[PDB]
C-alpha cells in the first residue's frame, strides 16, 4: 500500500494566476502518477499521465512535474473553465490510490448578495407545514450569515442552508435558507424576517414580510 | 471513439444485492485492465476493484473485499461489479474505467443503499427592475430530481440548489430564476420537475 498526500485541501486564485497543487508519495512510485479534473457531478477527465505528459485535448495551460516522491500539477493561467476538484493518483503498486483532492475556487471582486424573502405558497399552507425561503443571489465570497427573526426572536436549528456551485460565467455563489415551521406554529406570529451579514454589505440587511399581507 | 457505459444502478435495501455492468465500446477489454471507482456524496474518489479480463485476475480495496465481486466477459466486451451485503457507506456514484493511467471513464451510475421507500416530491411555487421566482421541491426519496424552466427555454439566471436530506430522511431543494420584472406577465413561468425513481412528473406555473 502506497499513500498519496495531496495539499492544499482547497485553494482560491484569480483568473490568469499560476496555480500549483502538490502530492507527496509515501514511497518511491517511479513515474506512475496521473492527474484528474472532476467537474461538480461529472466523471473525472485525465489531465496528466506518467507524471509529466499532457493528455489528448487538454489545454497547454496544464503542466506536470516530478521531484523524487513529490509530484506537481501547474495550471499556468487559471481560466474560469478550470473550476473543479483535482486528484493525483499513483498506479505504481496495487492498490492504486487517489489523493484527498483539492477544490480550486476562482477568487473574483467582492459582490454583495441580492436578498429575497418568499412566504409559504397557499398550496403548502393547506398541507399542514410551512417553508419560509430566503434567497441570497450572486455574491462573493461564499461566507455569509443568515439569521431568522420570527416575531423579532432569533431561531436555532429550525433552518437548513444550501449553496450552489461557483457559476461558470460570473464566478458567484447563491445560497438558500429554509425555515421549517408547523401550520399552527407559523400562523401564531406576525413578522417574518431574514437577516443577512456578508463582507460586501456595510450593515446587516433584513428582508421581511407580515404573515398573509400581500 | 472509445466509450464505457455503466448500467444497473438504483435504490437497494441495506444488505441487498445489485449488479452493476460496464459495456466497453471502441476497443477490446482483452487488451486492458478494467476498474470500478466510486464517489460517495460530497466525498473523494475511492478505487473499488480491478480485473484483467484475459485471465480474470482480480484485486479489491479492503473496504469491499469479500462483499463485492468484479468479473468480466471478453465475448460480451463487458465488465461487471456484483455488489453484495450492501451498507449505507456504499451509497455512491460508481464509475467504470480502463488502463498508462485511467484514460476513459463511464458517465457513472448512482447506487443508493437505504431502507427508506420511494416517494415523489410535492412541488410549491415561490411567488415574486429585477424579480426573483422559483419552486420548492419537497419530500422526495431517493435522489435524483430534475428541474427545468419553460421546458428548458429559460436557463440564464437559474439556480437549482443541491438537495438537503431532512430530519425525516426525505430530500428537499429549491429552484429559482432571476428575470427583469418588465418580462412578468409577458413570459409565462413553469418549473418542470421529474423524479424518475417514483415515476413522478410535475409542472407548476409560478405567478404572484
Amino acid at each position: 500500500d502506497i499513500q498519496m498526500t495531496q495539499s492544499p485541501s482547497s485553494l482560491s486564485a484569480s483568473v490568469g494566476d499560476r496555480v500549483t497543487i502538490t502530492c507527496r508519495a509515501s514511497q518511491d512510485v517511479n513515474t506512475a502518477v496521473a492527474w484528474y479534473q472532476q467537474k461538480p457531478g461529472k466523471a473525472p477527465k485525465l489531465l496528466i499521465y506518467s507524471a509529466s505528459f499532457l493528455y489528448s485535448g487538454v489545454p497547454s495551460r496544464f503542466s506536470g512535474s516530478r521531484s523524487g516522491t513529490d509530484f506537481t500539477l501547474t495550471i499556468s493561467s487559471l481560466q474560469p473553465e478550470d473550476f473543479a476538484t483535482y486528484y493525483c493518483q499513483q498506479h505504481y503498486t496495487t492498490p492504486p490510490t487517489f489523493g484527498q483532492g483539492t477544490k480550486v475556487e476562482i477568487k473574483r471582486t467582492v459582490a454583495a448578495p441580492s436578498v429575497f424573502i418568499f412566504p409559504p405558497s397557499d398550496e403548502q399552507l393547506k398541507s399542514g407545514t410551512a417553508s419560509v425561503v430566503c434567497l441570497l443571489n450572486n455574491f462573493y465570497p461564499r461566507e455569509a450569515k443568515v439569521q431568522w427573526k420570527v416575531d423579532n426572536a432569533l431561531q436555532s436549528g429550525n433552518s437548513q442552508e444550501s449553496v450552489t456551485e461557483q457559476d461558470s460565467k460570473d464566478s458567484t455563489y447563491s445560497l438558500s435558507s429554509t425555515l421549517t415551521l408547523s401550520k399552527a406554529d407559523y400562523e401564531k406570529h406576525k413578522v417574518y424576517a431574514c437577516e443577512v451579514t456578508h463582507q460586501g454589505l456595510s450593515s446587516p440587511v433584513t428582508k421581511s414580510f407580515n404573515r398573509g399581507e400581500c | 471513439e472509445v466509450q464505457l457505459v455503466e448500467s444497473g444502478g438504483g435504490l437497494v435495501q441495506p444488505g441487498g444485492s445489485l449488479r452493476l455492468s460496464c459495456a466497453a465500446s471502441g476497443f477490446n477489454i482483452k487488451d486492458t485492465y478494467i476498474h470500478w471507482v466510486r464517489q460517495a456524496p460530497g466525498k473523494g474518489l475511492e478505487w473499488v476493484a480491478r480485473i484483467y479480463p484475459t485471465n480474470g485476475y482480480t484485486r479489491y480495496a479492503d473496504s469491499v473485499k469479500g462483499r463485492f465481486t468484479i468479473s468480466a466477459d471478453t465475448s460480451k466486451n463487458t465488465a461487471y461489479l456484483q455488489m453484495n451485503s450492501l451498507r449505507a457507506e456504499d451509497t455512491a456514484v460508481y464509475y467504470c474505467s480502463r488502463w498508462y493511467a485511467m484514460d476513459y471513464w463511464g458517465q457513472g451510475t448512482l447506487v443508493t443503499v437505504s431502507s427508506a421507500s420511494t416517494k415523489g416530491p410535492s412541488v410549491f411555487p415561490l411567488a415574486p427592475g429585477t424579480a426573483a421566482l422559483g419552486c420548492l421541491v419537497k419530500d422526495y426519496f431517493p435522489e435524483p430530481v430534475t428541474v427545468s424552466w419553460n421546458s428548458g427555454a429559460l436557463t440564464s439566471g437559474v439556480h437549482t440548489f443541491p438537495a438537503v436530506l431532512q430530519s425525516s430522511g426525505l430530500y428537499s431543494l429549491s429552484s429559482v430564476v432571476t428575470v427583469p420584472s418588465s418580462s412578468l406577465g409577458t413570459q409565462t413561468y413553469i418549473c418542470n420537475v421529474n423524479h424518475k425513481p417514483s415515476n413522478t412528473k410535475v409542472d407548476k406555473k409560478v405567478e404572484p
